[PDB]
């Protein structure tokens, strides 16, 4: 029978949140957080795969002394035509005895090459993303790791401590409704439909599952006449739109997606999106809860700064004289909102003094730091750092 | 319990009536056993079960040969009927590996037996051996050749716009075929490099594996040809006389009397002159490639059998550099970035604002570039690096 | 050339086709075998038919014997087309190689042929007046495992020489209006090997007067006259010409139209 928290913190990774837990009766804590992961795992539909396809001739019929007649039959792009006037040469010779009345039969079909097992090309239909999260919490001094739907719905119950986190403040996915991946990467794409390829583009052949036997595809095959004593069938034929799009894709959404998403497939997901922010609902039980009688309260207390500089670390050390009132450990939390403290809990006992950091921007720094049961005042004056490029948030 | 059909009854794929060692009792009756049997699921139980011949020996090559087919360009222009043409290339391997097709077989001796120093062409009626030793193929320096078997070499060829192929035959003269072909292999990743460094990444791509074994990929095989010669008519003064040597040929004359038949041995036409007459030896024993490059046998329908081929495609991981680390230096929102490339290498930044205004360029020398670093942040991807981020202090 | 064989003499309406056939097969040419088919050689063996093929030679190299067993014991000069010696020497005669051996020769290029029979007779002694009868197939008697040397000699250019690479040809069309002594006949069109299709009459007459489109390779260089003038009637001669070969042919027609 404990108490319920909530705090809302930006859906950035990386960044140390403190929130202090204030319960009535009992001692405050200093709850540091740190957004480890954030999982956006959308749910996807497969519309087709294209792939490099294959222009298969048999072996023409040449009729000597006779004319051939086509049969157009039913495979993909059946290219049929009968030729007159031909006298083939064979390296022994004349294979047509007669002198005219010879006619080449060239037939040519296309479909799936032997090389769409791997080299090929998924095309999606993205929809209603699902979210997860991964959260590092600093409590009891301990640092726990806690995984969950990012929604708001199902709880972990972590050490009697539940938690929550969710909804997400954003529904923002860096896929379209319609997307296409290839082995290592993910393309927004409003990819032709199933059956409405064209020639030298995007899925000029294209297949529902791999293995369908049956495919669709125009590549607009057209027979030309074959030279003169010759026996072979020249094409006319748009090249495969698939190793266009190998070399005419451009860069995947892992490097292009705004801010700063990471881009992973099997599954298609995206990771650590720094968009909106997210609640997180703490369900503390009670015993871990320790009232001020059997607290250590600290009194009369000085603080002292040495040294200290601007930026965007804890770029201050600052030093505390204190009387605890016995040994034991005890917070220590900020409780403005410019000024940030490293520190979050120490040990205390009778008189002694702390070590501890803080961070702030400006140069002049005036707050108030409070001690498990009672605060006190801090000043000093920051110098501003070396670096005004900085490769962390 | 997989039943194969003769032309009016029905037994198990993997047990014909004519085991053991079917094509060798009976020729032609095995192999229009196949033909008709194309189709159905077992064929290759069919296959596997009536050609072994023990006393596996399972080899497929006693039934296949080599043969002559047309070539564009056999070196100094023109064309002729090459025993070294080719029937197709093939470039979906992402590493570059060409499975190169030719109308010859390596491996393989005219008894059928195998051994990898000789490989067997055609002479003009006649398989023949011939060293391997002398194989060569090369776009504009020499391929280094990666594997051999049957129809099919493996190489690896350098950035070249042609190619060819060709060996050195019994007489020690040289047969070559050389066809058009863009060769320059897709680049992995995100550098141009041209031979595997030391420390590197490892990224998926696609090879042709180098074993020989057959399990997935095929070919369609089927008879011959009545393949034409002019030697076989002889002028006995008056009249015209054929010898067979050892075959059976289709002979047609332009006279009376038999004017036409198929003799298995020497027959003489009267009342007649070579120029009226035409001949050709039908080889119902043999099969032969369905290439576009060879005429089909008019007699015969469109029966046809498959075979599998060696050195399917199959995903591996190659290895790429990691350019080296570049010059940095710091300044108010700004990052100024000297790269030093030894190759061109590919430079990419990203804001994780909303608007990333993703900028990429081909870096190909020394440069200094300098680069604006938003409160928003900012990632930069150069080469094959991890990705570089950047905020302001 | 001026060699004469046939005169023919046509006689076609007022605009009708008129075709004149000069056709001749010892014209054919599509592509270069590469020296390597473009000559050949063979011998063959009788038991006694059926014929049998021992070995043969093409204009490139060594030789192939088809039979395993006779290897090495069959040598013709690997050197012959240099200097035309296809004699075919038999170092160790044995008992089965009686019979009737024939020199057969091919020449793909301008399509000749020249073949020689010689008998071979296997004595159990020593010779048995063996060389004789020149008036018709010569016959060697040699004994057993004696050498044997069987003559099979063609010093022509068209055999010995490995030289221009398969292609040269020239097909004429001349004209010549009634009573021309032929001195100065009108030049029609042009034909070569590698095709120039060379027409010299004037522009509204080059419109019906067309050699049949592709005719180098059937070997038909028939002319063509989709209408016939009256005064296109002459003594047109198809000029044919292909030296190194012996073909300085010419045929003559009669055009009359009435
Ligand atoms: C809790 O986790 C944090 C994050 O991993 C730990 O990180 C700190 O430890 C290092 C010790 O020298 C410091 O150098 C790091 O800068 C610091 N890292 C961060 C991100 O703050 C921390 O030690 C852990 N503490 C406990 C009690 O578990
Ligand atoms: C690798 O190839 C196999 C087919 O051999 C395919 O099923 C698999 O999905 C491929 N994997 C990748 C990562 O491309």
């Amino acid at each position: 029978g404990s108490y319920e928290h909530v705090t809302v913190i930006p859906n950035t990774v990386g960044v140390p949140y403190k929130t202090l837990v204030n319960r009535p009766g009992y001692s405050p804590m200093v709850l540091e957080m740190e957004l480890l992961s954030v999982t956006l795992e959308p749910t996807l539909s497969l519309d087709y795969i294209t792939c490099e396809y294959k222009t298969v001739i048999p072996s023409p019929y040449v009729k000597c002394c006779g004319t051939a007649e086509c049969k157009d039959k039913n495979l993909p792009d059946y290219s049929c035509k009968v030729f007159t006037g031909v006298y083939p040469f064979m390296w022994g010779g004349a294979y047509c005895f007669c002198d005219a009345e010879n006619t080449q039969l060239s037939e040519a079909h296309v479909e799936k090459s032997e090389s769409c097992k791997t080299e090929f090309a998924s095309a999606y239909r993205a929809h209603t993303a699902s979210a997860s999260a991964k959260l590092r919490v600093l409590y009891q001094g301990n640092n726990i790791t806690v995984t969950a739907y990012a929604n708001g719905d199902h709880a972990v119950t972590v050490k009697d401590a539940k938690f929550i986190v969710g909804p997400m403040s954003s529904a923002w996915t860096p896929f379209d409704n319609k997307i296409v991946v290839y082995k290592g990467d993910v393309y927004n794409m409003d990819y032709p439909p199933f059956g409405a390829g064209r020639p030298g583009q995007f899925g000029d052949i294209q297949s529902r599952t791999p293995e369908s036997k049956d495919v669709y595809a125009n590549t607009q095959l057209v027979l030309q006449r074959p030279a003169a004593g010759t026996v072979h069938v020249p094409y006319s034929q748009a090249p495969s739109g698939f190793k266009y799009w190998l070399k005419e894709r451009g860069a995947s959404l892992q490097h292009t997606a705004p801010f700063g998403c990471q881009i992973a497939t099997n599954p298609v997901r995206a990771v650590n999106c720094a968009v909106g922010n997210m609640p997180i609902s703490i369900d503390i039980p009670e015993a871990a809860f320790t009232r001020v009688v059997d607290a250590p309260s600290l009194t009369d207390m000085s603080c002292e700064v040495p040294a200290c500089t601007h930026s965007s670390d804890f770029g201050g050390v600052a030093i505390i004289k204190y009387a605890a009132s016995k040994k034991g450990k005890c917070a220590v939390h900020s409780m403005t909102n410019a000024v940030t403290i490293r520190e979050a809990e120490i040990e205390v006992e009778g008189n002694s003094q702390l070590q501890i950091s803080f961070s702030t921007a400006l140069a002049s720094a005036e707050f108030r730091v409070q001690v498990c049961s009672t605060q006190v005042h801090c000043a000093a004056e920051c110098h501003p750092p070396k670096d005004h490029i900085v490769n962390y948030p | 319990p997989v039943m194969c059909l003769l032309a009016n009854t029905t037994f198990p794929c993997s047990q014909p009536p004519c085991t053991p060692c079917c094509y060798e009792k009976e020729p032609e009756e095995t192999l229009r056993m196949l033909e008709d049997n194309v189709m159905r699921p077992g064929y290759y139980q069919l296959l596997q079960a009536s050609l072994t011949c023990s006393p596996d020996n399972f080899n497929v090559y006693k039934a296949t040969r080599p043969y002559l087919a047309h070539c564009p360009d056999c070196g100094e222009g023109h064309s002729c009927h090459s025993p070294v043409a080719l029937e197709r290339i093939r470039n979906e391997a992402t590493d570059g590996t060409l499975k190169i097709q030719v109308s010859l077989q390596i491996g393989i001796k005219t008894d059928d037996s195998h051994d990898w120093t000789k490989l067997r062409y055609m002479d003009n009626h006649m398989p023949a051996d011939a060293e391997r030793a002398g194989l060569f193929v090369r776009t504009s320096a020499p391929c280094t050749i990666t594997g051999t078997m049957g129809h099919f070499i493996l190489a690896r060829c350098p950035k070249g716009e042609t190619l060819t192929v060709g060996f050195t035959d019994s007489r020690k003269i040289s047969h070559s075929c050389t066809h058009p072909f863009h060769h320059d292999p897709p680049v992995i990743g995100r550098e141009k490099f041209h031979s595997r460094p030391q420390h590197g990444k490892e990224l998926p791509c696609s090879t042709y594996v180098q074993s020989t074994a057959a399990t997935t990929e095929e070919i369609e095989v089927h008879m011959p040809p009545d393949t034409p010669d002019r030697t076989l008519m002889s002028q006995q003064s008056g009249n015209v006389k054929i010898t067979v040597n050892g075959q059976t040929v289709r002979y047609k004359c332009n006279c009376g009397g038999s004017n036409e038949g198929l003799t298995t041995t020497d027959k003489v036409i009267n009342n007649c002159k070579v120029d009226q007459c035409h001949a050709a030896v039908t080889n119902h024993k043999k099969w032969q490639y369905n290439s576009p490059l060879v005429p089909r046998n008019a007699e015969l329908g469109d029966r046809k059998g498959k075979i599998h081929i060696p050195f399917p495609l199959a995903n591996v991981t190659c290895r790429v550099p990691k350019a080296r680390n570049p010059t940095v230096t710091y300044g108010k929102n700004q990052v100024i970035m000297l790269l030093y490339p030894d190759h061109p290498t590919l430079l990419s930044y990203r804001n994780m604002g909303e608007e990333p205004n993703y900028q990429e360029e081909w870096v190909m020398h020394k440069k200094e570039v300098v680069l604006t670093v938003p409160t928003e942040g900012l990632e930069v991807t150069w080469g094959n690096n991890e990705p570089y981020k950047y905020w302001p202090q | 050339g001026s060699s004469v064989v046939s005169e023919s003499a046509v006689s076609w309406e007022a605009g009708a086709r008129a075709v004149l056939r000069c056709q001749s097969p010892r014209m054919v040419w599509t592509q270069d075998r590469l020296h390597d088919r473009q000559r050949v050689l063979h011998w063959d063996l009788r038991g006694p038919g059926p014929a049998r093929r021992l070995l043969d030679l093409y204009s490139a190299g060594e030789q192939r014997v088809y039979e395993a067993r006779d290897r090495g014991r069959l040598e013709l000069s690997a050197s012959a087309f240099d200097d035309g010696n296809f004699s075919l020497l038999i170092r160790a005669v044995e008992e089965t190689d009686a019979g009737l051996y024939t020199c057969n020769l091919h020449h793909h290029y301008c399509h000749l042929y020249e073949s020689l029979a010689v008998r071979l007779e296997v004595t159990d002694g020593p010779p048995a007046t063996p060389a004789y009868w020149d008036g018709e197939k010569e016959v060697l008697a040699v004994a057993r495992g004696a050498p044997a040397l069987l003559t099979c000699v063609n010093r022509g250019h068209v055999w010995t020489d490995r030289h221009v690479e398969e292609a040269q040809q020239v097909v004429h069309w001349d004209r010549q209006p009634p009573g021309v002594p032929h001195d100065r006949a009108d030049r029609l069109l042009d034909l070569y090997a590698s095709g120039e299709r060379r027409a010299y009459g004037p522009l509204f007459l080059r419109d019906r007067v067309a050699v049949g489109a592709d005719a180098f390779e059937r070997g038909d260089f028939s002319l063509r006259i989709e209408p016939l003038e009256v005064a296109d009637e002459g003594t047109y001669s198809c000029h044919l010409h292909h030296h190194y070969c012996g073909l300085h042919e010419r045929r003559v027609f009669h055009l009359t139209v009435a």
